[PDB]
């Protein structure tokens, strides 16, 4: 169509036929009113004397969104001032001139920039220069920066001595943006690339731009998550939909979820929804772009949830259609609150808003106002008192304000909780152990991770927040909870009102725990006036330390209460948590710091710092309070700081300089009650010079001097590769800064930062500690696990990590997870998921060099980002054959003796020999036989008899290959047997170890009797256990409840998908209940506790083998044994 | 704050022959450290800048030395207008400090 | 690339005179050529920016045409300030390319060289070395011939010549030659001549002297 | 009002890298392209390469790649280059432009100009070319001096410290198999002047900061 006929290369200049060069053009920028760049031509382009003089019209855009109007006059628009008007290029909405060569040519501008917003229609017009008035739309995010050009010439115009001038427009953007918080229908399946980027040798095609655009891509098949869209205030959302769509609702005939308030109402629209909120492209009309913008105004600060649904061509056979529901979130700030948890609290009416920006235009500094929201209501409201609550998660720096009126003349006698805040500055913590147990469960979560909590996905609360109020009410571990009486149930004879659920709340708060503010955390500014200047207002004022010392996110509220004079309630909802462990600052006491990157020694008088944007820079010239020392109440030393101030301003040689003359705009933060230390942020500068700014103390009558080196290149450094070497921590194979797959902030030169971890094994016990945890919702989405091959072939191909891949680069080797199990008699064991560990037999067959590799990496936050560590592991040869019985001819190289077939294998032991164990491929481990050996028909722990300590019958008696060492010194000759017990009828896949129930009817069968058996005990040690990769039991609660949810349909036509959610229920009956069954001593306390306790026995399988067994007779049964003599 | 110490406070010399200044600090101030020359009834003038550089204009017979601590200043020949008292400067931290002082005189 | 096929390669001309400038191309190219002046130590500088316009500034006695294959550039008429070495510079293609260039001569008049030559002196015999500089002083042509004799021995290859740039003046420009042998065998040698050869002389001038 | 400027002339050794700095002062920078041309002396002009400002991408002629570099910086508006892996033949003048909209390179710089002889510095021997010693006399002599055994570029002669500029040629330098350059200058006076006239030459060679006046009699 007219939208695309490019076929002209159209060789042209910018002054084209005119002599004026670029020297004397005539540059002024289009108009800006209200984000409309337009550059009318109007009266412009008259034929005039002292001419032509070329008019150039520049639109620089750096904004999202952007809209661009351009006018030109037509012919006849006046008398003989508008003829032989010329307009280039003729198709000039969508071609553009661009510029190669020395020369300007025509392209579509679609092509150069990606989500050009067309209209077809302007003014009920058609879009062209053939109206006169061109129109089209930016899109929120840029990559690179584009230049094109638009021609309005008047040359040939002419009146006798007068002539026309020559009108041009050059737009010229700028990169800017990330990305849409959204969805992306894509035509193509769901694929995961590999590690490496080398495979990018293809051209840069279209198909990869679309993937890199939005924050969530949805593909075509096998999808198993519906999309989950949230927004912020100021923040910009959108929707790619599919080629196919039919029909969509997901603009104007819209549908809020809050079933407490609503009137049952079809559709509403979001403009009317969102005041001030516009959207983009309506009607969906673009040559190849088929999306639509959403802005929401930055003044907004209500909270509410919202559906909408998709509908798509050709259906699936007549009229099945497989519709998609997609979820919209404009406003949750710490949504996982005990306001939405507890159902005592439910009837009572709330307004749930979020702290906006402040007034003074600070980018970091939020506020809550309750002068209009804790107004006595008129009486003729029959529906109540109401709370407000503000919810917010403060990082480091930010500033939180509390706004609250104590005028006696018209809110008497209000009380401000908690009452203590006046005088102890004391708020209400809270507990967060529901939320630890209910993420566990859900979403995978363990409780090291306390300090990256509310970020995980907020699918607990909406659209499946009947699932948490359920599992409150049936699980029974949250019956003996503190606060069971608010959460529990309520009654037809027993219920609750909203004055009962406000005297719940009354109580609520005057129960939960209090705690000083400024004692919970340090050096955090606390600042409380009781009376304003106003003689009105009571205010609370405090600023987040730059770096916050917790082991777990503190989370409080505090407020004003207006019960006593009839009035509302005001509640705020805060949050902190750790956002970076290291400051680069310099220490110059003897008291070192663990959050400080440089203590300097006290021979060294001077230290040195590069910083860059988003760092934070440290400064500390006196004592700090360990816990090892006692806190007493000491004058602060007559620390001599010049400046007296070190930051604000600083010294640039000599002369004192505020810090704002060198960085745009610093955020700096001081200590009230300190002297020192002092930090700086550093904002988004444009000094890119190299300059030097410093501070001085004097400690002892010796002055020490920090210098700051304030940079930023035009390039940023490419990566930064960090190599560790591992170190052995009781027979294992461990690596510093192994945690570093976390997230971390996104600060300038911490983006590319790359761990290695070089591994060299010559020993046997060879545990190689890898911590990689499984792909799950939230904080490790997009972990991958690859490998590639050094030596003895390099392979260039990048594969993933596997049990089947390691097991064919070094045969007969396992990966095993950390079990630290105390009773074999409980139904559940002690398991590190978290990490896997790598066993390598002892015949290493040569120099084997290869690296494993996660790339946590891809996992990108707006102010967080992923890990990536490498694991470089080198194998020293070794030719020990361990002496053992090849069953199967599977295992024929692993034994020196070709034993197979030969079902009754003997072999005759010394000390100072190894001797290796294995089943034929399928069949059921009978005992241990390492510790649990047949002698004499009797299972027996030979263990006790050897005298056995933390050797290797010890170590590795639950692993599929399982090794002994025979002790130098035995009490007399001693015969015991290894049997595996195989099913002629069918063969077993054995992925887990055989439970004792499966174990015991195998002895009656076999005629194995256990009567004079004794446990160990061993304590504070662990043991390796085998359960296949990622444990495919450990049933993912959500997918099945989106599939369950995805089967119903929940909207195609006015289906009410509210109700269908509510019905969606789990079964219980899928879950073993507790998973601490019995009784439990619990003494067994290490380290990192009490560890997730899952089930490892696969009892669908063992019951399917435990009715085989009864079912079978001898006959049927085969046994192959190893038989061993210790003389 | 850091204190110079300037030796000898009185040093006689013949005319010309060299005479050396010395200067010691309380800590290391690297290469941070001057020289001033003063004549009665007339305003002080910087000779040695950086410790170890000549200041523009300066006549070539005024040379300094040292580095970290123990800093010297070296007349190679005196003259008979070099009647004067000579004083050192540390310029590493506020507050800068400046040396006793020491006299020159001719025989 | 494009090739830049300029032609001829210098012009003798006087004042008031007509001359006319030649660029071809490769193949057939639709304008987009330049013409570039640049004297003897100046930087080029553009005078016509497209087929026949010209920049601000420069003189009305230029004149560009010509389009496809063949362009031309017409001088009317030449003033002291228009002798240089021109360029044709063509940008159809990103690959731009520029011409062997055109000289223009002041003047067409024949004089015949004044011819001098320099024994070496005694503080160059000290060194080792010993060089024999033969001088042709103001001649026209420029083609001119000089040769070195060595007691009545033609010597070649040890030699250089080097040639001025052409004066307005008087039409002059001089050729310095010179003979470069070791002390030693100056010594050997006693008689040293150098022999001119131009068209304004009817015999060739000889300058010889006796010392070795 | 737009004006270039670029930085001096440099001498290197093969195999070595020179930069050559461009700026552009006036009009605008990003949105117009800066080539550059190199010209060996005493044949055609040559095209090496182009950039836009706005765009890091520069593109480079054909038969010239990796060697040359062409770079712009849109924060100090400069057009830096980087030649690497000099070579014989590389002596030549550089010169840079920028094309002012009408699609044709409309300002040119001062230009730079490059040597990469395997020579290093010297400085150069002066020599007299006495004036013919004779009775003959009659008003017309020759005489001069020898410049030899100097590198590199360039050595500025003069007569009577700027007198009697009639008839003194100074003749463009000649490079020597050694590697060294050499010119003479000789001025033409009347020969009954030698007897009551004295002419002395001054020779400059920044290059080896050598400077020496010589006096020209006759023998």
């Amino acid at each position: 169509d007219e939208l695309d006929k490019i076929d002209l290369s159209y060789e042209t200049t910018e002054s084209g036929d005119t002599a004026v060069s670029e020297d004397s053009y005539d540059k002024y920028a289009s108009n800006n009113t209200n984000k409309e760049y337009v550059c009318d031509f109007t009266d412009q382009l008259k034929p005039t004397e002292s001419g032509p003089k070329v008019k150039k019209c520049e639109v620089k855009v750096n904004e999202p969104l952007i809209k661009v109007k351009i006018i030109c006059p037509l012919k006849g628009s006046v008398e003989k001032l508008y003829d032989n008007i010329e307009y280039v290029p003729k198709k000039s909405p969508y071609v553009v001139l661009t510029k190669e060569e020395t020369k300007l040519k025509e392209k579509l501008l679609s092509k150069l920039i990606y989500g050009l917003l067309i209209s077809p229609t302007v003014n009920e017009k058609e879009n062209n220069f053939k109206e006169g008035v061109i129109e089209f739309t930016l899109p929120p995010v840029v990559h690179k920066a584009t230049v094109f050009y638009f021609i309005c010439d008047n040359s040939k115009t002419e009146d006798d001595n007068k002539k026309g001038n020559r009108g041009i427009v050059e737009v010229y953007v700028e990169p800017y943006g990330n990305k849409i918080n959204g969805c992306a229908f894509l035509d193509e399946d769901e694929e995961e690339e590999k590690y490496g980027n080398q495979i990018e040798e293809d051209e840069h095609n279209e198909k990869i731009k679309m993937k890199t655009f939005f924050t969530q891509n949805i593909y075509k098949k096998n999808n198993i998550y519906p999309c989950y869209m949230k927004l912020y205030s100021g923040d910009i959302g959108g929707i790619l939909f599919p080629k196919n769509i039919k029909s969509t609702t997901c603009f104007e005939e819209m549908i809020p979820y809050n079933k407490e308030i609503k009137w049952n109402k079809e559709n509403k629209s979001l403009g009317n929804l969102v005041n001030n909120s516009v959207v983009y492209n309506k009607e969906m009309n673009a040559k190849y772009f088929n999306v639509q913008y959403v802005h929401i105004p930055t003044s907004y600060k209500d909270t509410l949830n919202l559906f909408c649904s998709i509908i798509l061509k050709e259906e699936e056979s007549n009229l099945i259609s497989t519709s998609y529901l997609v979820y919209v979130s404009i406003n949750e700030e710490l949504n996982f609150s005990l306001f939405d948890f507890y159902e005592s609290f439910v009837p009572i009416k709330k307004t749930i808003q979020v702290a906006q920006k402040n007034v003074n235009n600070k980018e970091h500094d939020y506020t809550c106002d309750f002068t209009d929201k804790l107004d006595k209501t008129v009486p003729s409201t029959a529906n109540g008192k109401k709370l407000f609550i503000c919810r917010k998660h403060l990082k480091e720096f930010d500033t939180f304000t509390l706004k609250c009126n104590v005028n006696k003349t018209q809110y008497p006698n209000i009380e401000i909780f908690p009452k203590t805040l006046k005088d102890k500055k004391e708020v209400l913590k809270l507990d967060l152990d529901i939320q630890y147990q209910m993420f566990s469960k859900f979403f995978k979560f363990n409780t090291q991770n306390a300090k990256y909590l509310n970020l995980y996905p907020y699918y607990l609360i909406f659209p499946f927040n009947h699932i948490g109020k359920k599992e409150l009410k049936n699980n029974p571990t949250y019956k003996n909870h503190k606060d069971v009486k608010y959460f529990e149930q309520s009654s037809v004879l027993s219920p609750l009102s909203s004055a009962d659920s406000l005297g719940k709340l009354l109580n609520f708060l005057d129960t939960q725990e209090t705690v000083c503010l400024t004692e919970k955390i340090r050096y955090l500014n606390l600042s409380i006036n009781e009376l304003g200047s106003d003689n009105n207002t009571f205010s609370v004022t405090f600023q987040v330390p730059p770096y916050i010392d917790i082991k777990e996110p503190f989370y409080f509220m505090f407020g004003c209460n207006n019960n006593k004079g009839e009035g509302n309630i005001g509640i705020v909802e805060l949050l902190i948590s750790k956002q970076e462990e290291k400051i680069k600052g310099c220490n110059f006491h003897e008291s070192k710091l663990d959050y400080f990157n440089e203590n300097i020694s006290s021979d060294t008088h001077e230290c040195t710092l590069h910083a860059y944007e988003n760092d934070i820079i440290g400064f500390n010239c006196l004592e700090t309070t360990h816990p090892n020392e006692v806190e007493v109440e000491v004058e602060d030393a007559e620390i001599y700081l010049q400046p007296e101030n070190c930051f604000n301003n600083v010294y640039k040689g000599l002369n004192s300089v505020d810090i704002t003359t060198i960085l745009k705009n610093a955020q700096t933060y001081n200590i009230n009650n300190k002297k020192t230390p002092t930090f700086l942020k550093i904002p988004p500068y444009n000094l890119l010079e190299d300059v030097e700014i410093s501070c001085q103390c004097t400690i002892k009558q010796v002055v020490k001097k920090i210098k700051v080196i304030i940079t930023k290149n035009d390039t940023v450094l490419l990566k930064r590769e960090v190599q560790s070497e591992s170190t052995l921590d009781d027979k294992i194979y461990k690596c510093e800064h192994e945690n570093f797959i976390n997230p971390r902030v996104n600060k300038t030169f911490d983006e590319n930062v790359e761990y290695t971890c070089n591994i060299k094994i010559e020993n046997f016990f060879n545990y190689i500690q890898i911590f990689c945890p499984a792909k799950d919702l939230g904080i490790y989405k997009n972990i991958q696990m690859y490998y590639d091959i050094v030596k003895p072939t390099r392979v260039p191909q990048f594969k993933k990590f596997n049990n089947e891949e390691l097991h064919k680069l070094i045969p007969n080797s396992e990966m095993l997870h950390k079990t630290k199990e105390m009773l074999i008699l409980y139904n559940e064991e002690k398991v590190d998921l978290l990490h896997f560990y790598v066993f390598l037999p002892i015949y290493i067959k040569d120099i084997y060099e290869f690296n494993i590799v996660c790339d946590n990496s891809k996992t990108m936050w707006k102010n967080q980002l992923g890990g990536k560590v490498i694991y470089h592991i080198t194998v020293s040869k070794r030719e020990q054959k361990v002496k053992g019985c090849s069953f199967d001819n599977e295992h024929a190289h692993m034994f020196s003796y070709n034993k197979t077939n030969v079902k009754n294998c003997i072999i005759d032991a010394k000390p100072k020999d190894l001797i290796g164990f294995v089943c034929p491929s399928g069949t059921l481990k009978l005992t241990n036989c390492f510790k649990d050996a047949i002698v004499h028909t009797n299972l027996t722990n030979i263990n006790g008899i050897l005298y056995l300590k933390n050797n290797l019958a010890n170590f590795t008696y639950k692993h599929q290959f399982n090794y002994m060492e025979i002790p130098a010194l035995m009490d007399n000759d001693i015969s015991f047997k290894c049997i595996c017990v195989d099913l002629k009828k069918k063969k077993y896949n054995v992925k887990s170890p055989l439970g004792p129930k499966v174990l015991r009817a195998l002895y009656k069968k076999l005629n194995i009797k256990f009567d004079n058996y004794v446990t160990g005990t061993d304590q504070n040690k662990y043991l390796m256990t085998y359960m296949d990769l990622h444990l495919s039991h450990k049933r993912n609660y959500l997918k099945e409840l989106f599939h369950d949810l995805g089967k119903k349909k929940p909207a195609d036509t006015d289906a009410n998908p509210e109700s269908i959610i509510e019905s969606l229920s789990i079964n219980e009956s899928n879950e073993s209940g507790p998973f601490p069954t019995g009784d439990v001593d619990a003494e067994h306390l290490i380290l990192e506790g009490y560890d997730t306790w899952e089930s490892l026995y696969d009892e669908q399988l063992e019951e399917v083998i435990y009715n085989d067994i009864e079912s079978l007779e001898l006959k049927d049964i085969e046994q192959y044994v190893l038989q061993v003599n210790l003389k | 704050s850091i204190v110079m110490t300037q030796t000898p406070k009185f040093l006689l010399v013949p005319a010309g022959d060299r005479v050396t200044i010395t200067c010691k600090a309380s800590q290391s101030v690297n290469n941070d450290v001057t020289w001033y020359q003063q004549k009665p009834g007339q305003s002080p003038k910087l000779l040695i800048y950086y410790a170890s550089n000549r200041y523009t204009g300066v006549p070539d017979r005024f040379t300094g030395s040292g580095y970290g601590t123990d800093f010297t200043f070296t007349i190679s020949t005196v003259q008979a207008e070099d009647l004067a008292v000579y004083f050192c400067q540390q310029d590493y931290s506020s507050p800068l400090t400046f040396g006793a002082g020491t006299k020159l005189e001719l025989k | 690339d494009i090739v830049m096929t300029q032609s001829p390669a210098s012009l003798a001309l006087s004042l008031g005179e007509r001359a006319t400038l030649y660029c071809r191309a490769s193949h057939s190219i639709s304008s987009w050529l330049a013409w570039y002046q640049q004297k003897p130590g100046k930087a080029p500088k553009l005078l016509i920016y497209k087929a026949s316009t010209l920049e601000s500034g420069v003189p009305s006695r230029f004149s560009g045409s010509g389009s496809g294959t063949e362009f031309t550039l017409t001088i009317s008429s030449l003033q002291p300030d228009d002798f240089a070495t021109y360029y044709c510079q063509q940008y159809k293609s990103y690959p731009w390319t520029f011409g062997q260039g055109t000289k223009l001569e002041i003047k067409r008049t024949v004089a015949a060289p004044s011819v001098f030559i320099f024994p070496p002196s005694d503080e160059q015999l000290k060194s080792g070395t010993a060089s024999v500089v033969c001088l042709l002083n103001n001649f026209y042509p420029r083609e001119a011939k000089v040769q070195w004799k060595v007691d009545n021995a033609l010597q070649s290859g040890n030699s250089q010549e080097s040639v001025t740039e052409q004066d307005s003046k008087d039409s002059t420009y001089s050729l310095s030659s010179t003979l470069t042998l070791s002390k030693a065998d100056y010594e050997k040698h006693k008689v040293y001549a150098c022999e001119v050869t131009h068209q304004g002389l009817s015999s060739p001038v000889t300058k010889s002297f006796n010392r070795g | 009002q737009v004006q270039l400027v670029q930085s001096g002339a440099e001498v290197k050794k093969p195999g070595s890298s020179v930069k050559v700095s461009c700026k552009v002062s006036g009009g605008t920078f990003n949105t117009y392209a800066i080539i550059w041309v190199r010209q060996a002396p005493g044949q055609g002009l040559e095209w090496m390469g182009a950039i836009i400002p706005f765009q890091d991408r520069g593109q480079y002629a054909q038969k010239f790649q990796g060697r040359v570099t062409i770079t712009a910086d849109k924060s100090t508006s400069t057009a830096y280059m980087e030649l690497s892996s000099l070579r014989s033949e590389d002596t030549a003048v550089y010169y840079c432009a920028k094309e002012s909209g009408r699609a044709v390179a409309d300002r040119w710089g001062q230009g730079t100009l490059v040597t990469v002889s395997s020579a290093s510095t010297k400085g150069p021997s002066v020599f007299p070319l006495a004036p013919s010693s004779k009775s003959t006399s009659g008003g017309t002599a020759a005489l001069g001096c020898l410049v030899k055994d100097y590198f590199p570029e360039p050595v500025t002669v003069s007569w009577n410290s700027g007198a009697l500029t009639s008839g003194v040629h100074t003749f463009p330098a000649v490079l020597q198999s050694s590697g060294l350059y050499s010119l003479s200058s000789v001025v033409t006076v009347p020969s009954s002047s030698l007897g009551t006239q004295t002419y002395i030459c001054n020779v400059n060679h920044k290059p080896s900061n050598t400077k020496v006046d010589k006096k020209v009699e006759p023998k």
